[PDB]
């Protein structure tokens, strides 16, 4: 390719959830993230190997229990949702809140379908998933690639 | 194959060849074999076709 | 007195040139030997049958023994239970391990009686933030990676899994096995003569 | 085909003041040599980077481009893009002028390397002697980089850069005097047109002299003390961060390329597939031009290869083991070679 | 007291650019600073020995353009390799800050992102390098497989590409600084040479 | 911008940020015209508090800490931390687990000498042997990763009553293949070095201690044995499975860097001579034949007895080490590791101590720099096999 | 020579910044709260930090000028900043830089 415009942004605004099959070098995908930030979208990657039910961390409010090491007996923190807090901490002229997941291979079909269905509800919110693979950066709707 | 059922491996192209192990979890066609042996219990995902449901 | 000095001078010179050309020929010989490099992202390396990567966890087999905390060097895993009153059972309400703190000594795995808590071959852990490494009960099972089942990898065995006499693991037949017979084969061999 | 002639005549056909026409052909080769110099730097960097991996059963860059072809591109573009920092008490004029002084004359000495007959810039009657002169300016830039820095760690290792560069210019001069005997002068075209069917066979000793004095121009791990990374971190370079460090880097590799091309023209020749060429006509001139260019680059490449291949074969030397080569092995032997060639040219003036 | 440790809700958002001729050049800019990260040889513990094995020939990291560099000024990356005690920490901030501005960090090991095993019952360990410098990528594990470091570098390389060229304002220091006169009686330095030339080493007392 | 020279000795800082591997270490050195009068070595940049962490941590809880003292070889110290409470309780150790202990621990000695050799040559010029050791030292990583889980360090393979885990199936003949592949290569190194003049002229006679001057300063390791002293705790202390093997303890007498190099490089061959002689003598041989011969008939036979098991009674995390103090020791690569253990009545010890060889060996850095040069320092500092991690106690 | 306490978002020295140098004077005690912009500062909370520093040097300091003491001061300031950042005066910057929560993640105060 060696040069690409903004058709990725149109594909994302159309489908809602894409799936990148970038190479295992991580050098030729952040530019599309830039093309998104060049429009008004704001990003937050949070590395799916570390996300749980994906209904408690995105929609609902969940309880994180930090590491006690013999000291400071068990305690909760109750961090707020990742998708109703950053979505409200946007700037004024914000088109939406895209969502990046670096390691998508470790997740399963069910939460792929959940993230896809979650694009329609909760409108100003989009999703991208870096399911590693192909030697040329191509993408596909995430409702597809499953069933 | 279903959970809780001991199995073994039938795949000469795999380092875990002819080990017996108990199935732990199954999601999306790939099953997590648990090799109770040695000292540390090891856990690995195999396809259903690499396995053989031994008695 | 003076001629001997010049001869020793020339002798030192010649011996130095020779001992330099020796290493010259050695290095010029190393540049035909195949690279033992492991072109990792496309030519990943297969971990052993005892490597200690990420910890696994089932929610149904735990019985809240607190051995995991009482045995970890730093009392890391966060067990949280409430003791429902049907008769005696400790009900396990939450379980996490901060893998930014965990040391991968796997004594947790060693003393869990239920075979709930195991080691996986995930060595590809990394984040842009350390509050994402705190893996929850539903994010610790999560069905590990299995390097071989990756469409863009050429796996390699390591020195303990290569045939006898073989040293590298790059250009290998597609039927290679470790070194020798398993004990089952030896037993069925001695039984059959 | 005398491209100068056609360029001037075709440009003199639409006028443009024939003197001005002869003036306007100047920058073309003057920048073409910059092109091949920069390309030689890129090639030298990539070559060292892959051959130092072949020596070690390693594989150099292959994810930059296909085969690391675009690695020094990335390096240079980065070092443009990096911040520059001028430390606290360092001088502002000398700091950003040291690397220019040590880099410039190595480029300026590309006005003598032939690549082919009448395919160079301005054959000087002085030639190699001007290179021996201009190469002695580098220690000034090195001492400038040393003084123009509050880093005693730097100046302590920038003085030893003006201790070897000021030590391997005398035998470097004597080994080329031994060639100036044979060749009726000092011009490169005259050093090499003396080969019509090579000086290495008649300078079996001065080869080692020139070639050890050229490797030891603060270049390679046999010595390269002023960049002794393990002894004292990067010597004089450790306060140079952005494009200035790139100037030093560029300067080292481009000087190495110059040394290779210059050994080629002195002792072997930038022509002469070793048969007595020209025994076998524009379409033939454009063929022998390419042949001479190609063979020049073959020999220059072989010397670049041997030079980088000593870097990974030959542990360094402190400073006393170094300076006991100069004045104790290279200078007496260069004098002996000079006297030998003189006596032989006096007795056997044929063949010289 | 409603959302502790909160987010700040910025305004005047970022005013990014959109023309193609600039964003392609931005891609080249990022690719160039990306594919030639030059680390700093910074070793303190066995994480450095795994980094040394990463240098080696079983699997190098010379490819995708990394040259282990010896000084900070030429460098672009501190792969923080080992435990940071309370006596070497300023010798790490003075290596990080004493470096050109477009610089990144990787925190390999668990003894340098939470203190690891020494996160408890230790009195001289820094329990996280993220309270000394802005860590950019975390990888866990006392000694991690040094090919996991290359996963971290993959993950760092897909973050250098996530940058923009008209956004270098988030790359300098504001220096919100003050002054204060005091009275704390300066003492002489007891840290000099004088290990054998001291009079007490050449002197059995009376 | 300039520095204002003067007729006084110059002070320079070889700070924590070495461009090398030899830990983090200061050497505030004062010189008289490219000489060395003395230097204050300000070590301390890696004290994280072992000896007070070892008082809220029982044995099995503390054993992964133990492999961070010698980052190069994390089994000369797991072994000692095992042997310390093991002697008080008087727990008998079998011959199988102790031969495994010998094999793995001596293989770690090989690794230790290789990691000494690499930066020793990098600081003394070329970097190629640094790449030739991680081409070779990387195979024992795979051996350990097969037997234990992790590689160099953090194995935590050893236990009080013996060894944690019996070996893998194809470990023994593969270790034989490595043993046979190694001897041709310690010779290829001696083709590339040991006569190259630019190398041997660099460290001819730098550094020297007399026999009795190397015994006041207590240079317990090869430095003490590279000055005319036949003394190794594998032989004089009758360490566990010894006097059963052949022995040739190397000794030099020059006291200089050659006297250390030759000793190390002969030791890394004598070690293989031990290993080849141990694999041919296990109680059970390879685990394949052992397990097969057990299951064939030996549900009661003598191939399931105590001396053929890899451990005695596996213990709890409440072992409760008894009362009484003692000092255990082990001859590692750097020299004598040692532990002064006391115990009161409980799982938590009382004054866990480490006596590392690197500490005492690195005492005499400046005497060796009693007027040598600025640029032959690293050649001396690279001679001890200094691991600053072993100076955290 | 200097005697400094360089934590994250607190750097304390013992000289007087003239234009970007420091020039150790033995009595000026500069400060450089949050250079890396981990936090977004107001005019009030920053003044509270300033006043804490002033009444923490002068009010309790009459002993030697070791780095131990400056490090203790930096620790007290880095805990005071936790207090300000929990109570909710100041907050994280949110910018497209690192965004590593060195102090803590966001809670809700139930
Ligand atoms: S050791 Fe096993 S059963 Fe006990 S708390 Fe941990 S996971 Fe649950
Ligand atoms: S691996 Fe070690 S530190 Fe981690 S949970 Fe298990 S016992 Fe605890
Ligand atoms: S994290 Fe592990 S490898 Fe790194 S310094 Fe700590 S103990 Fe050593």
């Amino acid at each position: 390719g060696l040069l690409a415009g903004y058709q990725f942004v149109k594909d994302l605004e159309s489908a809602g959830a894409l799936a990148l099959f970038v190479p295992p070098e991580g050098g030729f995908e952040g530019r599309y993230q830039r093309r998104l930030r060049s429009k008004g979208y704001t990003t937050l990657p949070m590395s799916a190997p570390g996300l749980g039910d994906l209904a408690a961390y995105l929609t609902q409010e969940h309880g994180i229990r930090p590491a006690h090491t013999g000291k400071e007996d068990i305690r909760v923190y109750f961090q707020p949702p990742l998708v109703t807090y950053h979505l409200e901490n946007l700037p004024p002229n914000a088109k939406g809140l895209v969502l990046w997941l670096i390691d998508g291979k470790r997740l399963s079909k069910q939460e792929f379908a959940y993230l896809a269905q979650l694009t329609q509800t909760l409108p100003k919110f989009k999703v991208v998933v870096e399911v590693g693979g192909d030697r040329v950066v191509r993408w596909e709707p995430l409702a597809d690639w499953v069933a | 194959i279903l959970p809780g059922m001991t199995v073994k491996v039938t795949n000469p192209n795999d380092t875990y060849y002819q080990f017996q192990g108990i199935v732990q979890r199954i999601t999306d066609g790939k099953v997590a074999v648990l090799f109770e042996g040695g000292n540390w219990d090891k856990l690995v995902t195999f396809q259903a076709s690499e396995l053989e449901p031994v008695v | 007195k003076f001629l001997n000095q010049i001869t020793n001078y020339a002798k030192e010179a010649v011996q130095s040139a020779k001992y330099i050309g020796q290493g010259l020929s050695v290095t010029f010989d190393h540049m035909r030997r195949r690279p033992i490099t492991v072109q990792y992202p496309y030519e990943k390396l297969i971990p052993s049958e005892r490597f200690r990567g990420r910890i696994h966890f089932e929610f149904d087999k735990c019985i809240a023994c607190e051995v995991c905390v009482r045995v970890c060097p730093i009392n890391l895993p966060v067990v949280d239970w409430v003791f429902n009153k049907e008769l005696k059972k400790k009900e396990l309400k939450h379980y996490s391990i901060d893998f930014g703190v965990c040391i991968f000594c796997a004594n947790c795995v060693e003393y869990c009686p239920t075979n709930c808590l195991s080691v996986t071959e995930e060595y590809e852990l990394a984040t842009y933030d350390r509050h994402e490494l705190n893996y929850d009960s539903v994010a610790m099972g999560r069905i590990p990676y299995k390097v071989t089942q990756d469409p863009m990898v050429t796996p390699i065995r390591e020195f303990a899994y290569l045939p006898a006499g073989v040293m590298s693991g790059h250009d290998l037949p597609a039927g290679a096995q470790r070194a020798g017979e398993r004990p089952e084969a030896i037993a069925n061999t001695a039984k059959s003569s | 085909i005398d491209l100068q002639g056609q360029f001037i005549s075709a440009l003199q056909s639409l006028g443009l003041s024939h003197d001005l026409a002869k003036l306007l052909w100047l920058p073309l080769p003057m920048l073409m040599m910059l092109i091949v110099a920069t390309v030689g730097v890129l090639v030298a960097v990539w070559l060292e980077r892959k051959i130092s991996a072949a020596v070690q059963q390693r594989i150099g860059p292959e994810y930059i481009g296909p085969l690391g072809i675009l690695a020094p591109l990335a390096d240079g573009l980065k070092l443009i893009f990096k911040e520059d920092v001028l430390p606290a008490n360092s001088d502002r004029w000398l700091f950003t002028l040291g690397p220019a002084v040590v880099v410039i004359p190595v480029f300026l000495s590309y006005i003598i390397v032939p690549f082919g007959q009448n395919l160079l810039i301005s054959n000087l009657a002085m030639g190699v002697f001007l290179w021996i002169a201009l190469s002695s300016i580098a220690p000034i830039g090195l001492l400038m980089a040393g003084y123009a820095s509050n880093n005693k760690y730097s100046l302590l290792g920038g003085l030893r850069a003006a201790a070897q560069s000021i030590s391997y210019e005398i035998p470097l001069a004597l080994a080329v005097l031994a060639v100036a005997m044979m060749s009726n002068g000092l011009g490169t075209v005259e050093i090499v047109e003396q080969q019509s069917q090579w000086n290495v066979w008649r300078q079996p000793i001065g080869f080692l002299v020139f070639w050890i004095a050229a490797l030891a121009e603060c270049e390679r791990l046999p010595f390269d003390l002023p960049e002794a990374e393990e002894e004292l971190v990067a010597g004089y370079q450790t306060e140079y961060a952005g494009m200035k460090f790139a100037l030093f880097y560029l300067g080292a590799y481009v000087n190495l390329v110059l040394s290779a091309l210059l050994v080629s023209v002195l002792y072997f020749g930038g022509w002469s597939f070793p048969i007595p060429l020209e025994t076998i006509n524009p379409f033939l001139q454009i063929a022998f031009a390419v042949l001479g260019i190609t063979m020049t680059l073959i020999k220059a490449y072989f010397f670049v290869f041997l030079a980088i291949l000593l870097r990974w074969t030959v542990p360094r030397v402190r400073i006393d083991q170094l300076l006991d080569l100069g004045w104790k092995f290279l200078l007496p032997v260069g004098l002996v070679n000079l006297l030998l060639t003189a006596g032989l040219k006096l007795a056997f003036p044929v063949a010289f | 007291p409603a959302i502790l440790n909160p987010i700040a809700r910025p305004e005047v958002p970022q005013e990014l650019a959109e023309n193609i001729i600039l964003t392609s050049l931005n891609d080249v800019y990022d690719w160039a600073r990306l594919s030639s990260l030059w680390p700093l040889m910074y070793g303190t513990a066995c994480c450095f020995i795994e980094f040394a094995a990463m240098i080696g020939s079983r699997f190098d990291f010379d490819r995708f353009g990394l040259v282990p560099r010896n000084s900070p000024r030429q460098a672009d990356l501190i792969i923080t390799s080992g435990t940071i005690t309370m006596k070497m920490a300023p010798a790490l901030v003075r290596l990080y800050e004493q470096m050109p501005s477009p610089k990144y960090v990787i925190a390999m090991g668990a003894c340098t992102i939470t203190g690891g095993m020494f996160s408890s019952d230790s009195y001289s360990a820094v329990r996280g390098v993220d309270k000394l410098i802005p860590v950019d990528v975390y990888l866990p594990g006392c000694p991690p497989r040094p090919e996991a470091i290359m996963d971290a570098i993959v993950k760092l390389r897909k973050k250098i590409a996530n940058e923009h060229i008209n956004e270098r304002g988030n790359l300098a220091q504001t220096h919100r600084l003050f002054t204060a006169k005091h009275k704390m009686k300066p003492v002489p330095p007891i840290l000099t040479g004088q290990y054998l030339n001291a009079p007490s080493r050449q002197a059995p007392p009376p | 911008p300039k520095i204002e020279t003067r007729t006084e000795p110059m002070v320079i800082n070889m700070g924590p940020h070495h461009p090398s591997m030899h830990g983090v270490l200061r050497l505030m050195v004062t010189l008289d015209g490219e000489d060395v009068i003395d230097c204050e070595p300000v070590i301390g940049y890696l004290h994280r508090g072992m000896e007070k962490i070892a008082e809220n941590r029982t044995n099995i809880m503390f054993i992964p800490y133990v492999s961070r003292w010698d980052y190069a070889a994390g089994m000369f110290n797991e072994a000692v931390t095992v042997n310390a409470p093991e002697k008080l309780a008087g727990i008998p150790v079998p011959k199988r687990a102790s031969y495994i202990r010998v094999i793995m621990l001596e293989l770690n000695r090989i690794a230790n000498h290789l990691l000494w050799l690499g930066p020793f040559l990098a600081d003394v010029g070329a970097q190629t042997p640094f790449f030739y050791i991680f081409r070779e030292r990387e195979y024992i990583y795979d051996l350990f990763e097969a037997a234990t889980g992790m590689r160099f360090i953090n194995n935590n393979y050893f236990r009080i009553g013996g060894v944690a885990a019996d070996l893998t199936y194809g470990w023994v003949t593969k270790c034989r293949d490595f043993c046979d592949y190694f001897l041709p290569k310690v010779d290829e190194y001696e083709r590339l070095i040991t006569n190259n003049p630019i190398f041997v002229r660099r460290l001819q006679g730098v550094g020297k201690i007399s026999r009795e001057e190397a015994i006041n300063w207590g240079l317990s390791g090869p430095m003490l044995r590279a000055s005319g002293v036949k003394w190794d705790l594998r032989k004089v202390d009758h360490y566990e499975c010894y006097d059963d093997f052949d022995w040739d303890v190397p000794v030099a007498t020059e006291g200089d860097c050659l006297a250390r190099y030759i000793v190390r490089i002969q030791e890394m061959r004598e070690s293989v001579k031990i290993i080849r002689q141990a694999l041919d003598g296990l109680p059970g041989g390879p685990y394949e034949n052992l397990e097969a011969k057990r299951m064939l008939e030996g549900a009661k036979s003598e191939w399931n007895g105590f001396d053929y098991q890899y451990i005695g009674k596996k213990l709890s995390p409440t072992f409760k080490i008894p009362k009484g103090e003692h000092y255990v020791r082990v001859e590692s690569g750097k020299g004598e590791l040692g532990i002064y253990l006391i115990g009161d009545d409980n799982v938590f010890p009382w004054r866990w101590k480490i006596r590392p060889p690197d500490f005492n060996n690195l005492q005499v850095l400046p005497q060796l720099l009693k007027g040598m040069k600025v640029a032959d320092i690293v050649a001396i500092l690279g001679s001890i096999d200094v691991i600053m991690g072993s100076v955290d106690r | 020579m200097l005697l400094k306490s360089t934590t994250r978002h607190v750097h304390i020295y013992a000289g007087h910044v003239v234009d970007g140098e420091v020039h150790p004077d033995t009595e000026t005690l500069t400060l450089n709260v949050d250079p890396d912009n981990e936090l977004e500062w107001n005019e009030a909370a920053l003044a509270k930090v300033e006043a804490k520093f002033r009444e923490l040097v002068a009010n309790a300091a009459g002993e030697d000028l070791t780095e131990y003491n400056l490090r203790r001061i930096g620790s007290d300031l880095e805990h005071f900043i936790r207090s300000l950042l929990m109570q909710g005066e100041i907050g994280y910057n949110l910018n497209s830089r690192v965004r590593n929560y060195s102090l803590g993640i966001p809670r809700v105060n139930h």
